């Protein structure tokens, strides 16, 4: 075992349940529920869809392809190899 | 297309679009706090005067 | 509102803690920007002459 | 739905509003030091005065 | 208090760390906010004049 | 070539574009706005008078 | 609106936070550059004399 | 529920509650020094006087 | 002392290092804080004049 | 030699090289913006007046 | 152009993110030395006196 | 319990508490260290003269 | 010397390079500071006149 | 000319992008330190007076 | 030895080899640019005038 | 010269790029601290008047 | 000369980054030491006056 | 025990001392240079003067 | 032992002293470079004249 320079002991022994140098308890046990200090109640509890606070709708679902609000189109379409837009070529090939 | 794929997050369409259903209201209380914290700015601060 | 797939691709454990963590963080940079800017917000903290 | 559904973070439904109690009794925790805190700062610094 | 299923996406071994940390670098930021622009923070330190 | 492949990024190319359509839209409404933004600017600060 | 394909090789739940994050970066260090810079931004602030 | 559940920090109940022991007897050992260098603060310097 | 189950949902491995680094942080932030504000401080280490 | 190998990154040649078409083209064109930009701040500009 | 097989080494969802943030920093790094080091870029801004 | 029990750093309790033996060790041998250090300081420096 | 078992927890291979590490660092913090804030240190480098 | 089996332990995916980065970052320093320590640069950009 | 050994970042010597070819050249290509740099630098400011 | 096993909990992989970086951070820190807080270091650079 | 078998237990594609990212470092950080605490290198740059 | 067993960072005890010895005739290697330095700076320097 | 083993970090004895060989090559390379530049430093700066 560690033969330590500044004398001994070097750690103290433990056989047991934690014993608290600044007393006891150290913790509060829990039954059960949370039993909060605040009042109750501490959250609310949600049956189906997210009762929004700030009205309805929340979000705009989608059928099909994304209807853009910048008009369109928004993409465009590659076919082939890539449409330089700086003129060719565009590489070097070895 | 099949709306029970489980995308890479984990989530699928109908639960990203639930998510989004608190970042949407969260934006929209923030703002609405946010709007009553400009007003008490205007009326007390000389911002605006 | 129309965003809310963005979940499908990006995970919530990563993109919400970064919204409100960027949220925060802008707040704070508004603060000390009105702070060191304007003479009547530093004022309001010192108060009475 | 399923409550029993274990989610990408490994808490379900219910461990994850369990666990939230404690964040929520947290805040209002530190709320209602901080207001007593604000409260000792106006009766002892000048502002509000 | 209607969040508590973030937990379910956000894992609390990152999120908890992150709030608990934020909040407190944001308690210093105020302290040092108001030190560095009232006259009365540093005087309080400085004590008898 | 085949459409159906699924590239690294777990997306596959129909995939890839369909979320550049969010991505080129929200840099259209982001400009648009930028731009009211920087007529304001104009009409009020004197900035190119 | 033709490198849809980036999708497919720089992945969305990194390639995405950037962005956004960037933009408001950017966003963020116009502003500052121009309050720094002028004295119309920091004066508009302080409002009445 | 069932107290021999491995949670994911690998730690079971009843040896997260042992741990926390530790924190909170060294909070209070800290606390209690802090307390000491407090006063001995006010004891020799001129804060408080 | 109600929080002992934390260690079940946050790794102590993070959180055990996180909070001591940060409680160290924080008194070095103190320090500092007090010696740049205070004369007496300063003075303490300049000693005999 | 094999044209199929699939490399580390897992793109193949003939893959990398069209990657690199999309680098070389947005090269190309953010250099022709930047000679419109740099042919504008010399007429606006005093730079080389 | 003939560094097209770089893409077979350095990973696209790296190489490109970095590239194009690189890319973007350094422009910022460019105005901001041109704003410091020049009085006709501040005075721009100014505008009207 | 079980001192056999390997924990999740690999190591078991009768290893952890041979490894702090180091810990306890070492601060001790750098506590004496700095005790001359200052003392050092203190006849040489106008510190508490 | 009672908190042995924090290996258990903590892996050595990161709670020690951080310990020894920090205590480092706190140490160069310590004289930069007394080497800012005090006229003998300095002067103790400089040495003759 | 001779190191080129350095990619055979370095890995290109690390080393090509830190090369890249680490030349690009020199070339900025070494920019700016011109720019900050002559006369003839910032008058470069300054122009006519 | 073995020419077809696959080393740990993937890349047999001869390809690694093959790789330094285009960062010798490339270093090659950077000075031969940098040279004509210094020799306008040198033209045009009052370095070695 | 006791602590040879410390390597058996600490990856040498890690702790000694740590070890070395920072004993040679430390010595870049010392010499910045003398170069700064006195004169004949700076004077020594100068050399003739 | 004798400590060539550091590669067998710190990784070359960390530790020759590191080496090399390190030397280059404390090159520039000499550069700008000399540069500001002298007249005859930015002189230099300066040249004719 | 066994002085066979493979700890957890791939080195053995017998493995974890040898390496020691070259961390502890390399700090022997340095402390013995930077003792001729200090001896150096003594003799041209002012310190201790 | 055995000069076969593959170390953790996938070289053999035999190859980091072979690696080395670059390193300590490169060394000394880097030092000759080091010697003429200091020397160019003494014939034309003011340095130890
Ligand atoms: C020689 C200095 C050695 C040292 C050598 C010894 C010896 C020898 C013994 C102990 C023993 C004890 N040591 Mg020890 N110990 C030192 C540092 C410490 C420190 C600390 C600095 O925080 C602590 C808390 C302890 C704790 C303790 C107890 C566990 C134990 C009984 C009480 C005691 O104080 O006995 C008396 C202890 C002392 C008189 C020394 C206390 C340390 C002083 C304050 C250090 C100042 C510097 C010193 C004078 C000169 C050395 C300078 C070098 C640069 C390091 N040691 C240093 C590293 N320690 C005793 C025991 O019970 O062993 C079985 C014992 O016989
Ligand atoms: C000597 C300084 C020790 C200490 C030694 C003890 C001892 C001894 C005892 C406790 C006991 C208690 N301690 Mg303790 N404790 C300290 C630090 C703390 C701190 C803190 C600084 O934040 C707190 C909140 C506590 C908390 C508590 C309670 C759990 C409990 C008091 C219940 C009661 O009503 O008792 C009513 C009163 C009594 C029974 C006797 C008086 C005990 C008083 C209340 C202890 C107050 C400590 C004070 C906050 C810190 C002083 C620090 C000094 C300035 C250095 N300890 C330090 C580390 N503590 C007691 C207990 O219930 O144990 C079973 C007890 O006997
Ligand atoms: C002692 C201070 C405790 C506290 C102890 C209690 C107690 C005790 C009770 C509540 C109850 C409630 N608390 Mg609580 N609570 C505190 C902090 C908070 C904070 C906060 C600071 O942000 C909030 C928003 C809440 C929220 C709530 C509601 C869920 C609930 C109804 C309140 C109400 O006005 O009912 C309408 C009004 C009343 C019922 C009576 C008057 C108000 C009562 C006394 C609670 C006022 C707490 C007040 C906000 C604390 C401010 C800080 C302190 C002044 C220092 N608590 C702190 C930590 N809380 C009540 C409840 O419904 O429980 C079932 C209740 O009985
Ligand atoms: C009390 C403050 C609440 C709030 C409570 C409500 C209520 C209550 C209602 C809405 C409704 C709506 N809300 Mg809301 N809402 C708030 C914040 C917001 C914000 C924001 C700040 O950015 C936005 C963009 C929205 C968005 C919307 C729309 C979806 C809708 C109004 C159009 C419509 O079809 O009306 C159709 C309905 C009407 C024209 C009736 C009158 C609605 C009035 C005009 C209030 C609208 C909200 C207003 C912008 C909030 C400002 C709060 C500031 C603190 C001043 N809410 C805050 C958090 N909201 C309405 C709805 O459709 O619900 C189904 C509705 O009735
Ligand atoms: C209301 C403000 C909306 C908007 C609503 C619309 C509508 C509505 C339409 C388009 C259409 C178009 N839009 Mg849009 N769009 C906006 C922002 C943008 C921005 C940008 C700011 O960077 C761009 C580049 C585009 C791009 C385009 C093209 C894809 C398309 C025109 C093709 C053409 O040749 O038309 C040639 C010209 C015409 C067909 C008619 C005249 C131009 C029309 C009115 C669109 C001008 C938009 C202009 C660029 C941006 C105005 C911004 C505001 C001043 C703030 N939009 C914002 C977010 N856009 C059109 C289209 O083709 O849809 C199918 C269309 O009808
Ligand atoms: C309109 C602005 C477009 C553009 C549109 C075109 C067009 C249109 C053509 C090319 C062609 C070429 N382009 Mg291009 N190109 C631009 C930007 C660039 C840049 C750059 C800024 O760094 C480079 C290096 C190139 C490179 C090239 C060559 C590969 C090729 C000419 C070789 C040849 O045969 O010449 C002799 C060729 C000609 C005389 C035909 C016309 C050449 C045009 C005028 C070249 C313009 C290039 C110039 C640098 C653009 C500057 C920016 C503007 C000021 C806005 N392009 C931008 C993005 N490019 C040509 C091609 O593909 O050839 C097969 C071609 O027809
Ligand atoms: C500092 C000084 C003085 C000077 C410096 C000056 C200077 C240099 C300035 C430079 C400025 C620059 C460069 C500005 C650039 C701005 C840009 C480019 C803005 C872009 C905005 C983009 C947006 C808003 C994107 C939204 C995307 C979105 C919402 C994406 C949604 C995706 C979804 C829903 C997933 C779908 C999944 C499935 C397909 C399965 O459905
Ligand atoms: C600070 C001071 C005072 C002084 C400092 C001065 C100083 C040193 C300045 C230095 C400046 C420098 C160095 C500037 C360099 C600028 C450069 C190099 C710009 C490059 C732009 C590149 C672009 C725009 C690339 C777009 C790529 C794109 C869009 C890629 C798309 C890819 C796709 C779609 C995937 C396809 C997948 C599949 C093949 C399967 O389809
Ligand atoms: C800037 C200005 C002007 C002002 C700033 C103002 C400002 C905001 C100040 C804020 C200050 C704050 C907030 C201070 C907070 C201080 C706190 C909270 C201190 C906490 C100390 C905790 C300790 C010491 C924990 C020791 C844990 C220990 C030793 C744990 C041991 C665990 C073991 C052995 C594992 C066992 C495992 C098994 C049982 C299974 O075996
Ligand atoms: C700050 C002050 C005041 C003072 C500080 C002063 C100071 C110290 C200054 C120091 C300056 C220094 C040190 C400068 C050094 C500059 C250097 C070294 C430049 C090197 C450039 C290298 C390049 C351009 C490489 C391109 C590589 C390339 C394109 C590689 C392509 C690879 C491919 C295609 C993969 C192939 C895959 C497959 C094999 C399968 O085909
Ligand atoms: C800023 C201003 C103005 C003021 C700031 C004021 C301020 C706040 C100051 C705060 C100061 C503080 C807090 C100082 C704290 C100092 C401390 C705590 C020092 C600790 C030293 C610890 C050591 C030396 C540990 C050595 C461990 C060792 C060698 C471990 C060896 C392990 C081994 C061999 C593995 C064996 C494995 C197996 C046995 C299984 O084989």
């Amino acid at each position: 075992e560690y033969k330590g320079h500044s004398g001994h002991p070097l750690i103290l022994k433990q056989e047991g349940e934690y014993k608290g140098y600044s007393g006891e308890p150290l913790i509060l046990k829990q039954e059960g529920e949370y039993k909060g200090y605040s009042g109750t109640p501490l959250i609310l509890e949600q049956k189906g869809e997210y009762q929004s606070f700030s009205g309805t709708p929340l979000i705009l679902k989608q059928e099909g392809e994304y209807r853009g609000f910048s008009g369109a189109p928004l993409i465009l379409k590659q076919d082939g190899e890539y449409k330089s837009f700086s003129g060719y070529p565009l590489l070097l090939n070895i | 297309d099949d709306p029970n794929k489980v995308w890479p997050t984990g989530l699928t369409i109908a639960e990203s679009e639930e998510l989004h259903k608190h970042v949407i209201d969260g934006t929209r209380i923030f703002g609405a706090i946010a709007i009553v914290a400009h007003f008490l700015a205007y009326v007390y601060s000389p911002w605006l005067h | 509102m129309n965003q809310g797939r963005i979940w499908t691709v990006v995970n919530p454990g990563v993109g919400l803690p970064l919204l409100l963590g960027s949220v925060t963080v802008i707040a704070i940079l508004v603060h000390y920007a009105v702070l060191s800017n304007t003479t009547w917000f530093p004022k309001y903290w010192n108060g009475a002459t």
